RNA sequence: AGAAGACGGUCGAACUUGACUAUCUAGAGGAAGUAAAAGUCGUAACAAGGUUUCCGUAGGUGAACCUGCGGAAGGAUCAUUA
RNA sequence: GGUGACCACGGGUGACGGGGAAUCAGGGUUCGAUUCCGGAGAGGGAGCCUGAGAAACGGCUACCACAUCCAAGGAAGGCAGCAGGCGCGCAAAUUACCCACUCCCGACCCGGGGAGGUAGUGACGAAAAAUAACAAUACAGGACUCUUUCGAGGCCCUGUAAUUGGAAUGAGUCCACUUUAAAUCCUUUAACGAGGAUCCAUUGGAGGGCAAGUCUGGUGCCAGCAGCCGCGGUAAUUCCAGCUCCAAUAGCGUAUAUUAAAGUUGCUGCAGUUAAAAAGCUCGUAGUUGGAUCUUGGGAGCGGGCGUCCCCGCCCUCUCGGCGGGGCCCGAAGCGUUUACUUUGAAAAAAUUAGAGUGUUCAAAGCAGGCCCGAGCCGCCUGGAUACCGCAGCUAGGAAUAAUGGAAUAGGACCGCGGUUCUAUUUUGUUGGUUUUCGGAACUGAGGCCAUGAUUAAGAGGGACGGCCGGGGGCAUUCGUAUUGCGCCGCUAGAGGUGAAAUUCUUGGACCGGCGCAAGACGGACCAGAGCGAAAGCAUUUGCCAAGAAUGUUUUCAUUAAUCAAGAACGAAAGUCGGAGGUUCGAAGACGAUCAGAUACCGUCGUAGUUCCGACCAUAAACGAUGCCGACCGGCGAUGCGGCGGCGUUAUUCCCAUGACCCGCCGGGCAGCUUCCGGGAAACCAAAGUCUUUGGGUUCCGGGGGGAGUAUGGUUGCAAAGCUGAAACUUAAAGGAAUUGACGG
């Protein structure tokens, strides 16, 4: 049983705070050690450079090759994977591009069939990969 | 609930209603002090008393018939133990088990059990002090337990 | 050990009333255990009672009526002002219709109803409905 | 009337060494844990899983594991007769 | 000396503080760099001059770091001011005009102000609001109607394509006016300005969640979609497209932080047998929480109507009463405790919040504004409220609940009378002297009176007392057969062991039988859903030593209590060290079996250990996988202890007790059966009940599964290890209880 006394709000408020490390979203919103370990830095987009262009195996239930890049970050120089999210947006991709990352939608936890990859492409070369798989603007050749 | 033992016994005295003295009760509230005076210079605590002022004159309470408590009569004549009854037997109980220990050092329940009574006597202590019936420095030591009791 | 004399006798009297009696018997007999059954039974909630008188802590026999849902008891006496009476009707009460919360103040032990229409707060006791 | 300048004192930037305290980070090599899977070896748990299972402890073995001592039934017995 | 478990000190902060913002049952949770108030700084420190005010930086001095020009002798720096750059980044504007407004500075009606105002960039965000309306034709639809389906029109709304078919308007061009410091925009208003009104609405979707297609073509586990389930391997409602529909709309999608959802942090308001979980057990200081009891009842007209409703008056004392001697009157002093609590009042910046008024053309806003002018109106009427502002502090009421006190060896209260040191003042007005006991305050002895003064004794606790009770504990003592071995005796070739064997022992007399001895273990059957103990655990007899529950009690104290951080005692087995002893059993090990292998299960030996003493260790499925104290809520039959009653049978004797039974009752226990008390997911539980009708007190402790009881730090230990104890990363389930099936050596 809880106490109600009167005098034990000292009591009730540091068994709160106590108790509240125990759960998962308190802890890593105070830690530090989650905004540490992004490789954003708590940052909902970031700039990088493509390294290489990769694909990756689906789960086990699918098969495919999702098709994804390798691209290290412009700030602090992590290297991550961000997927390629349409039909054949890849094509346009191609070496040493600067590209936007956004998170893929769940907060650093993996989406979907694709193994470990946290991250997906928004703008190549400062042109929206929405546009360019739409046609409404070109890779500038 | 007991307070060292997981027992919830029930056994204690019932009192009755009537609070007045018996008409049978022959014996007067001087008759009943001076008896009381008799058996505490024969060397016996007010529990004792009582028990043997009810049981061979057939005094109901002896607050009922003078007033008030046997310990209030001793204390007031100026004949009663500094040391309260129910401390004394309870340094008492811890001498005797301190000296069974001696002999017996395999006694583990032996050891047990007084660290139980010792508990019980710095409670009742402590209890006593704020009372101001023991002096505010009066410590209860178990190596002058011995010569602190009889 | 025994704490809360109004909290033992407030839950026989719930016990007994679940379970049908007639008549229900509260051990330690207290002022406001009589203050409360006094509100209780003016409003109409509970019948006549007695007061065993032992030279102890009396006893209290309560004839019930077969019409109280609940006599639940806040045991920790928070200080419930005016301007907060209004939650604890909400929080306790089943309806804004009927129900009562018993709080002593200091007018005496009294419902909400006339604490709020002598204009006085104080520690809230219990409630029943 | 009076400038430079000098002694002593006091604040005291700055530098050197040393200590303590916070983070960040390199590292030959080592040892893990995850995921992938479709590999080899055996079959330890699931039925009394073919030696009932499990806990603590100690020792041993390619590997799961085996065995000793004490315990539990989450057992395969709520029961075994004057 | 000071401060600390009521958290000091130290560390971190991705901390300037507050007024406030977001979310909005209530309670709360996050955010407050940001225009208001307070603080701090001007690249980092430091020291100064002037001045009222600076440790000033659009002041100086020096060092440190950058850095400018040089003729190399020197000199000059501070944009976290407005613009504008570089860098950093996911991330943020014009090197514009002006003191006209708000104010500020100055010797001052006049000058100045990158304060500030205006405009520019501006889908941060917020308010308003176009992309079409109408009419008449055709064809449906409507309770349509007229004969009762059949046909039409005396009616109503949509729809589809049309010379319809001629009305209305902006969005734009663009004159003037207007605003304004000069402009711009807006509002007016000339002239143009609409029939694919081509003057063109988008962003996301259409399996479910979740509104919307079992349409058509392509692809064919590929490409891809898919937040989550999942889709895709040939007629895919899920991909790629076409068409058509759905949602919101000048806005919609995505990422990420945060809030609700989350009763998944639970004070309101969560859980802890089996899902994650109660420490092995007990003591115990902080902490938290604590039985009952002290003024109730009765009154007078005003009175929620004595109108027995009751606004309600309730039927403290002493000092001048400011209307040295008036009743016509009400002020100076203290509380016959201290608090907490509740109500009122005061003081609590504005903005923001709520909220009063106000046609901003409506609204977000803003604090404005309205009335008449008959033209003399040679001007009148307003508003610019109010609420809230925690906690702390101030003031006055009330005294129920809670804490704290008084008089107990009476150094107790009141009322007076004895008993001792100084002091305001007089006037014994010609000074001087004054008596000034003058009035009161200093210490005190003998009294009277106080009803003289202690609430009761908790189905709270402690203690005493009585008889019993118990594999409770320790010490000593006693017995039992068994096992093993040994000594003598008898006959035999087997004995042992296994599923079958084999290793092993055996004419040296094995095994077997007999008489004995020794050793060290172990206390069968009696032995139970029985007892005791805080657990671990405890079983031969007898004695000693202390201890304990329960019952009995008209005994005693009088709240001494419950749970408990820190700390502490005990704690199966195994293990470690030292010393004895080693019968049996038996880790390790060896051999023999078995098997495809067999590092095993089976057999024969056998080390450590198993035994005792001492010292460690502190762990078990240490289990009831189930905290302790307290209250309440069904029935029944037993059982252990104690006590109280009663027909009877039995023990002996001459009667009672007293034992053995028998029938009941009470209390404390170990439990059991049953029940629609109630609970729960159910299994099940009279507790795991009295829970959305949620609060008796109080400890520990859980927060999806793994990583992981791991790493690291600290501490304990001779070691083995124990205690405390993460993170990265990974994952959509892991689990619990029941149901059906299937399967089982
Ligand atoms: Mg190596
Ligand atoms: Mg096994
Ligand atoms: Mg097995
Ligand atoms: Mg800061
Ligand atoms: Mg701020
Ligand atoms: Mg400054
Ligand atoms: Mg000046
Ligand atoms: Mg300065
Ligand atoms: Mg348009
Ligand atoms: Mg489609
Ligand atoms: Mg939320
Ligand atoms: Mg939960
Ligand atoms: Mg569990
Ligand atoms: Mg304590
Ligand atoms: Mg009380
Ligand atoms: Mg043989
Ligand atoms: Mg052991
Ligand atoms: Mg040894
Ligand atoms: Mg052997
Ligand atoms: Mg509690
Ligand atoms: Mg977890």
């Amino acid at each position: 049983g809880k106490c109600r006394g009167l005098r034990t709000a000292r009591k009730l408020r540091s068994h709160r705070r106590d108790q509240k490390w125990h759960d998962k979203q308190y802890k890593k919103a105070h830690l530090g050690t989650a905004l540490k370990a992004n490789p954003f830095g708590g940052a909902s987009h970031a700039k990088g450079i493509v390294l290489e262009k990769v694909g990756v195996e689906a789960k086990q239930p699918n098969s495919a090759i999702r098709k994804c890049v390798r691209v290290q970050l412009i700030k602090n120089g992590k290297k991550i994977t961000a997927f390629v999210p349409n039909d054949g947006c890849l094509n346009f991709i191609e070496e040493n591009d600067e590209v936007l990352v956004a998170g893929f939608g769940r907060k650093g936890h993996a989406v979907g069939d694709i193994p470990g990859v946290r991250f997906k492409v928004v703008k190549v070369a400062n042109v929206s990969l929405l546009a360019l798989y739409k046609g409404k603007k070109e890779r500038p050749r | 609930g007991r307070m060292h033992a997981p027992g919830k016994g029930l056994s204690q005295s019932a009192l009755p209603y009537r609070r007045s003295v018996p008409t049978w009760l022959k014996l007067t509230s001087d008759d009943v002090k001076e008896q009381i005076y008799k058996l505490a210079k024969k060397g016996l605590t007010p529990s004792q008393i009582g028990v043997i002022l009810r049981d061979s004159h057939g005094v109901a309470q002896v607050r009922f018939v003078t007033g008030n408590k046997i310990l209030r009569i001793l204390k007031s004549k100026g004949l009663a133990p500094d040391l309260p009854e129910d401390l004394y037997h309870l340094i008492k109980k811890a001498v005797a088990v301190r000296k069974h220990l001696e002999r017996n050092r395999k006694d583990k329940d032996a050891k047990f059990r007084l660290i139980l009574i010792e508990s019980r006597i710095h409670r009742l202590a402590r209890y006593y002090k704020t009372k101001r019936v023991l002096p505010p420095n009066w410590k209860y030591e178990s190596s002058t337990a011995s010569a602190l009791v009889a | 050990v025994r704490m809360n004399v109004l909290a033992d006798a407030l839950k026989s009297i719930n016990n007994a009333e679940k379970r049908g009696k007639r008549q229900v018997l509260i051990r330690p007999c207290s002022k406001v255990i009589v203050r409360f059954l006094t509100v209780m039974m003016k409003h109409g909630y509970i019948g006549e009672f007695e007061i065993i008188d032992d030279h102890r802590a009396g006893k209290i026999v309560v004839n019930l009526t077969g019409r109280l849902n609940k006599c639940g008891v806040i045991s920790p006496r928070f200080d419930v002002q005016l301007k907060d009476l209004e939650k604890w009707q909400n929080n306790l009460l089943p309806s804004r219709q009927f129900g009562f919360i018993v709080l002593t103040t200091s007018a005496g032990i009294m419902d909400h109803e006339e604490a709020r229409r002598k204009h006085t707060g104080g520690k809230i006791l219990g409630f029943f409905f």
